[PDB]
């Protein structure tokens, strides 16, 4: 079935560059927009950006730019989220979800990638 | 002109959501003016009257509100014109030199309506506001009501097209066709039914205005 | 960014209760909104997309409604599994924003 | 002697469905067979001769109004002074009514005497 | 709107006629006269009518930029200029030989080229008439593999911010029956963003309903565009007419 | 003396397809060539002079009526009187009949005398 | 004595919503209940009897004009002379005014006496 | 003395392209400049004065009808009596012809004297 | 004494934009506000009284004709006898001109006297 096998939790140094892979399996990954949402341990959701794998088009939330650079690899159907300056505020779970259509809800999400600083 | 108006029975949300659609594909203008292609006859007109004068909309509403069978309300839909909104006079003047003929009853009608026929369907992007026309029976007035202004009205800097309606088919040298008209000699293409109402969901019952021949009523009020 | 909010941060409602959760937007997003259910540990599961289109293969007890800047995810007969956080997320503009999160209770 | 007198009956919400013209007693006349705008009611036939009855002066101006309204078919309140004609083949053909005045009608209010 | 125009779809694949005859004799029967067709989607447009002359108007289409060459194609006599604007597409990318033509009555102020995600698929070339868009496609004859991706790319492109108000309408030889295309756009496409429009009877001498169109639901009055099938023409499959439901 | 007299033959379901206006014996007149609504029957031509026949008083009210029905082209029941005009070149041109009264015709029933 | 006398009240921007035609004291008449084009004001009921008041000579031309403006419904500037009729029921029915003329109206300026 | 007399030339299939109304010698009149339906022929200008020529009694009827056929623009066979007006400037302006009667026209045959 | 008399000014390509009927000196009248079809020129007004001027006989023939050319708003050529009305409040309202005759107008040729 259509699922998004995320990466395992990762604990980071003070302000390094971390990578959060999102293995998209069960559908044509090159056809849909892969999104990225961060939700603090108790806060609401915050969508970071998107990535059009066919053309690599990217749209961010205009505030994660300096701390998130989306990128995918059509081969293996995986979406990588290179986050920079992993401050203590960036300690949260980052979800990846396939957007059915451009500017549409996100049908399938990932289990989550709990990132923490220490 | 700058903003043409059209009276309809569909609530403002329905129009701001769907807008006004054509009645069909018949581009025969001589039929439209005479109301043959509008709700009167074949009901396949490819235009929408959209009178410019607010007075005509009141007359349109008064034509409806002044019937013992019309129950629903009636609000005016201020419609912004664009490059696709065409008047009559440029379109008639062209259909005349092209061999066509518009008998003085049609010219009589077209002068009173000040029509600005929309060759294309009026999208909600153009409809600016809908003025719910209330009617005081005891006085016969058509007063304005809550003017629910459209939300997605794209206030483009456009005006009516003073050119000739494109794709006007060959006209008929002489028609003698029943010029359908309702109320105070208003063209039949202003009726609620002059635009298709196949909106999403249960189609609210649209009033079936019984039109009349404009030729006689015209010829009667001129002579004698 | 057309932010969004949920006036009810904890829509305390017992079983079998008609749990309608509000959502206000900062701009007309008519027919363009998403309701995601998120258990305490599970991931956000899309329930409603657009105006009221219920996700294929989901319980019919849920129900969406509203347009413009107001919306309402109706839950006729609540359930323990259905007692979780909900997020209304507009997608009318490229900066996406989710609701405040109306974590249900009893 | 006025169309609005209590002796002249009025039929509101009427539309002139049919219209007739001719001559009788060497004088033109016109009879209107009106029906309710909603098709209900009973056929109300109203006549008027150009020289017979006291309402003759208005003939030239009622016929033009009956003809006008007939062309438009709009609701109108026709006023009739009942039992004014006696010619058997005339009263039995159209009616005994005698159109004394027409008046445009709105949805509920009929502008005219009642 | 879409019902605003007499939109039609057709393919030039005939296997028994000339490559340019149907353009001159058959397509004309559909376009000539106001009772004809407004927008005709001509697939397998190996070449535009010789009687047409290129207009030279450069086009910077949206989406993926491919050379789109517009022609002026008079239909009536030299006196009554029944001018038609053929928006053709021949050579775009290594997946050459598009052969998609969109002939319309009025010139298009915008032209759209929506290359689907597949690599061997044909670009979705469409015209833009004010607030209306009319796209066409020609999927692969191996069962409409990119047919789903052909319609999805169109949706994804017209959900954009500036391309949202438009009322687009994709129609071509999807090579995949509606029940099969509507199957590829149901698992996740749960909002019913598009309402497939296909005729009742088949649309090919041997095939099924390969020829049809699809209109975005959110577009105004999309429910009016009913897909009827034009009588048999010289091509291999009928032309699908997209008129408006009577009122 | 009445347009509905049994001595005046009436033609129902008629429509005035052609209308002529002229003068004869220093008095205006008009002739209406009526054909059946469904194109059946024979063209019934009915005339009326302003100062010739006993139906002169109604000419003013008939020409205007004929001119009205001739405009809307609706089904009408014209009432003509046979053998009224005697001018040789006239009867050979239009008819020997003389219009004496018209009436609107609905789908089935032609309101008027008969 | 003229339609534009300072003593003749004129109501511009009106439209003839209803038009009554009847008879009073053996004389045709017609009353027009005109309403403001923009729904403002109050309905102005104006009459013109054919033989009663000094405005009788204009009746045949007012009725034929009021009918034309009532038919078209275009904006007009009716002129009236208040308190002209004395019949209690009449003035109680239509008004005490007396239509002394009509005039076409453009967008802003109504061509006529003001 | 009749619109259909052999001396009253008739121009068939014409349509009234223009219609002028004025006054001449303390009497109204009108002149209709008719052209063929297919643009062929020559403009047939036919005048009619209310009291000057022997066709006076028909003016009020020809005008009311010539205006109609001019309004409808339908093909009509207007009957003219050449060389009936004598005023120099008049005959030079419109024509020497004098309208003696109009007539409606069918596709091929015109209902009227020929 | 004729609408084409050189002492009468003719305004070509005009369209009757506004038409006003009234009464003056116990005599009906009507004034037309004629503007150039292309909106150019100046408002050319012309009146006509039923009993005042020498052009009175053609009043009924011009009111109903002006009403016709006013309804169609077609290009017409109006003829005026300037300086004919002396009533102070009248000449200041509409004009001193007196409509003596109307005329339809083609693209370039205004059929009528000039």
């Amino acid at each position: 079935e259509v699922q998004l096998q995320q990466s395992g939790p990762v604990l980071v140094k003070p302000g390094p560059s971390v990578k959060i892979s999102c293995k998209a399996s069960g559908y044509s990954f090159i056809d849909y927009f892969m999104n990225w949402v961060m939700q603090s341990h108790g806060k609401s959701l915050e969508w970071i950006g998107r990535i059009d794998p066919y053309s690599g088009d990217t749209f961010y939330n205009q505030k994660f730019k300096g701390k998130a650079t989306l990128t995918v690899d059509k081969s293996s159907t995986t979406a990588h989220m290179e986050l920079r300056s992993l401050a203590s505020e960036d300690s949260a779970v980052y979800y990846c979800a396939r957007e059915v259509l451009n500017y549409y809800a996100m049908d399938y999400w990932g289990q989550g990638t709990s990132v923490t600083v220490s | 002109v700058d903003f043409v108006y059209r009276v309809d029975s569909t609530p403002p949300d329905v129009i701001f959501r769907d807008g006004f659609s054509l009645l069909g594909y018949n581009r025969n203008f001589q039929q439209f003016i005479s109301g043959r292609s509008c709700s009167g006859g074949s009901s396949d007109s490819r235009y929408i009257a959209t009178t410019s004068s607010v007075n005509q909309t009141y007359a349109i509403a008064r034509a409806y509100y002044s019937r013992s069978t019309f129950k629903g309300n009636l609000y005016r839909y201020q419609i912004r014109a664009d490059n696709n909104f065409y008047s009559l006079l440029p379109s008639i003047t062209y259909l005349e030199t092209q061999g066509g003929h518009f008998n003085a009853y049609e010219k009589t009608m077209m002068r009173l309506q000040r029509e600005y026929v929309s060759t294309l369907s009026i999208l909600p992007e153009n409809i600016q506001k809908a003025v719910a026309l209330v009617y005081d029976s005891a006085t016969g007035l058509v007063k304005d009501g809550v003017s629910t202004m459209n939300a997605s009205y794209l206030g483009l800097s456009t005006t009516s097209n003073p050119g000739v309606i494109p794709f006007l088919p060959e006209p008929q040298t002489y028609t003698q066709q029943r010029i359908d008209a309702f109320g105070p000699l208003i063209s039949s293409c202003f009726s609620i039914g002059s635009v298709c109402h196949s909106h999403r969901g249960q189609r609210a019952d649209v009033y079936n205005m019984s039109f009349y021949d404009a030729r006689p009523v015209i010829e009667l009020i001129l002579s004698k | 960014d057309i932010q969004m909010t949920q006036s009810s941060s904890y829509l305390s409602v017992s079983q079998g209760d008609r749990v309608t959760i509000t959502c206000k937007a900062s701009d007309h997003i008519d027919n363009w909104l998403a309701w995601y259910q998120q258990k305490p540990g599970n991931a956000p599961r899309l329930l409603i997309s657009g105006a009221t289109s219920l996700k294929t293969g989901l319980p019919s007890r849920f129900s969406g409604s509203g347009s413009g800047k107001d919306f309402s995810l109706s839950i006729t007969n609540l359930q323990t599994e259905d007692v979780a956080s909900y997020y209304c997320q507009q997608y009318w503009r490229t900066p996406y924003t989710f609701g405040g999160g109306t974590k249900l209770e009893i | 002697e006025w169309t609005g007198d209590n002796t002249n009956a009025y039929y509101s919400d009427e539309v002139i469905s049919e219209l007739h013209v001719g001559q009788i007693d060497t004088s033109p006349y016109f009879c209107i067979k009106t029906v309710k705008a909603n098709g209900s009611g009973t056929p109300v036939v109203a006549c008027a001769v150009s020289k017979q009855s006291i309402w003759a002066p208005s003939f030239k101006e009622l016929l033009d109004q009956a003809r006008y309204f007939y062309s438009t078919g709009q609701s109108v309140r026709i006023h009739v002074q009942k039992n004014i004609w006696t010619y058997p083949l005339f009263v039995n053909t159209f009616s005994a009514n005698a159109l004394v005045g027409l008046s445009s009608c709105s949805a509920t209010q009929c502008f005219g005497p009642k | 709107n879409i019902s605003d125009y007499k939109v039609m779809t057709w393919n030039l694949q005939g296997s028994s006629a000339s490559t340019e005859s149907k353009w001159n004799v058959n397509v004309r029967q559909l376009l000539s006269g106001t009772a004809g067709v407004d927008i005709l989607m001509v697939q397998e447009a190996g070449a535009v009518p010789t009687s047409a002359v290129p207009t030279g108007r450069h086009i910077q289409p949206f989406g993926v930029g491919i050379p789109i060459d517009e022609y002026t194609w008079n239909l009536g006599t030299t006196s009554r200029q029944d001018i038609r604007y053929i928006y053709h597409s021949a050579i775009d990318v290594g997946a050459r030989r598009v052969n998609l033509a969109i002939v319309s009555r009025q010139r298009a102020d915008n032209v759209y080229v929506l290359r689907p995600t597949t690599v061997a698929s044909r670009p979705v070339i469409g015209i833009g008439l004010g607030n209306d868009v009319f796209l066409t496609a020609h999927a692969l004859a191996s069962g409409g593999p990119d047919a789903a991706a052909i319609v999805r790319v169109t949706i994804n492109f017209f959900r954009q911010p500036q391309m949202r108000h438009l009322s687009w309408f994709l129609a071509g030889d999807f090579n995949r029956s509606p029940d099969r295309l509507e199957n590829d756009l149901m698992t996740e496409h749960l909002e019913r963003v598009v309402a497939v429009l296909a005729p009742t009877e088949p649309t090919q001498i041997g095939g099924g309903i390969l020829d049809y169109g699809v209109i975005v639901d959110r577009a105004p009055y999309s429910q009016r565009v009913e897909a009827l099938r034009n009588p048999q023409l010289a091509s291999d499959h009928y032309p699908v007419a997209f008129l408006a439901r009577s009122c």
